[PDB]
DNA sequence: CTTGACAAAAGTGTTAAATTGTGCTATACT
């Protein structure tokens, strides 16, 4: 069972009070300053030996081999920068086990405020993530709090947690619920609006209008930009969804293919293709093979004026009243025939 | 549950290597441990601290 | 079947306005 799972598991290790807290931070702080000591030491980006702390930490193959089909390798960029700084005098190969345990550090904190982070997505529900997710993306905005987080100003790492978890939570919130894409400040406004609906709705006793909501939003905003975006708003819908009241029926069922041309449309379309072909060689063998290139008929692509002259050796004009007279010459011959005087739509 | 092997002259291994009886812990092959299990390498009490463990 | 001339439609390019994606917020809050 997933639900009771990470309750029981972080339920497994305890909290932090103020002695381990200040320590725990001081000790990641420590780690990281040691990682920016030894960044001069063979010249390596205080984030690139740091990751490389985690090649014999919090996994040993596992935290490079499969980040996708490339990353960064134990053997090739990994294995010269680990066997690099590991010959190194004292005042240096000390600084390893500063990063170590620094690192080491980091994560415990991380796991000791768990039980808050998950007792924080608690009141976030309802964003079309039940519960796990949202403690799962928390646990993310934990993460950064952490390596953000300053001991010396004294505060409590709680204080400093929770704003960042609300927002590593807040911000999944649109980059997950609506199936289609909605971009964060599109749904901070929808809030925004919706906020002020469901609470006018009270004040005036009944529900509001696009000119008296929209009123009360600010500057440009009349019925349209909020009836708008409201549309926008909106959810895709369940083809699952049952119509009718009895139990058959299905939602997608109920839609048409129109995708593909009907059979009819079969028809219809290769009787023109053809029926235009006969009444086409009643024409001049240029004004016909050149009736077609005007047409997109031949090569497919359409053929301007300027290059079907080229073709025939002619002019940029000649073309261009042969297209006119071979064309109404047809339309004597269509008007006398009545072969093709449907297709008017 | 560990056995205790202080140093003088830095160390051969960091906090977490898989030793084995006789193995060279620190000291440039001074103290040695006679011992399995994760090495846990501390710095302040100078101790190359090695705790009954099998890497499994 | 044709030449020069020439409106409209279409094209190449820069900039302005708009849209979109990110990072932070520290009393404490498990």
């Amino acid at each position: 069972d997933p639900v009771r799972q990470y309750l029981h598991e972080i339920g497994q290790v305890p909290l932090l009070t103020l002695e381990e807290e200040i320590d725990l931070a001081r000790k990641v702080e420590e780690g990281m300053e040691a990682i920016k000591k030894l960044s001069e030491a063979t010249g390596l980006d205080q984030e690139l030996i740091r990751e490389v702390v985690r090649a014999k930490i919090l996994g040993t193959a596992r935290i490079q081999k499969i980040p996708g089909l490339k990353e960064k390798p134990d053997p090739k960029t990994v294995e010269e920068v680990d066997g690099k700084l590991k010959s190194l005098p004292k005042e240096l190969k000390r600084y390893l086990h500063i990063a170590r345990e620094g690192e080491a550090a980091r994560q415990h904190l991380i796991e000791a405020n768990l039980r808050l982070v998950v007792s924080i997505a608690k009141k976030y529900t309802g964003r079309g993530l039940s519960f796990l997710d949202l403690i799962q993306e928390g646990n993310q905005g934990l993460i950064r709090a952490v390596e953000k987080f300053e001991y010396k100003r004294r505060f409590k790492f709680s204080t400093y947690a929770t704003w960042w978890i609300r927002q590593a939570i807040n911000r999944a919130i649109a980059d997950q619920a609506r199936t289609i894409r909605i971009p964060v400040h599109m749904v901070e406004t929808i809030n925004k609006l919706s906020r002020t609906a469901r609470q006018l709705q009270q004040e005036l006793g009944r529900e509001p209008s696009y000119e008296e909501i929209a009123e009360a939003m600010g500057p440009g905003w009349d019925a349209k930009r909020v009836e708008e975006t409201l549309k926008i708003a909106q959810e895709p819908v369940s083809l699952e969804t049952p119509i009718g009241d009895e139990k058959d029926s299905f939602y997608g069922d109920f839609i048409p293919d129109e995708n593909l041309p009907s059979p009819v449309e079969a028809a219809a379309q290769s009787l023109l293709s053809e029926e235009l072909e006969k009444a086409l060689s009643k024409l001049s063998e240029r004004e016909a093979m050149v009736l077609k290139l005007r047409k997109g008929l031949i090569d497919g692509r359409e053929h301007t004026l300027e290059e079907v002259g080229a073709y025939f050796g002619v002019t940029r004009e000649r073309i261009r009243q042969i297209e006119n007279k071979a064309l109404r010459k047809l339309k004597y011959h269509e008007s006398r025939t009545r072969k093709l005087r449907d297709f008017l739509e | 549950k560990a056995r205790v092997y202080p140093f003088e002259d830095d160390v051969e291994v960091t906090t977490g290597d898989r030793v084995a009886p006789g193995d060279v812990l620190a000291d440039g092959g001074k103290v040695k441990s006679e011992i399995y299990g994760r090495v846990e390498v501390d710095l302040v009490r100078n101790v190359v601290r090695v705790v009954e463990s099998y890497d499994i």
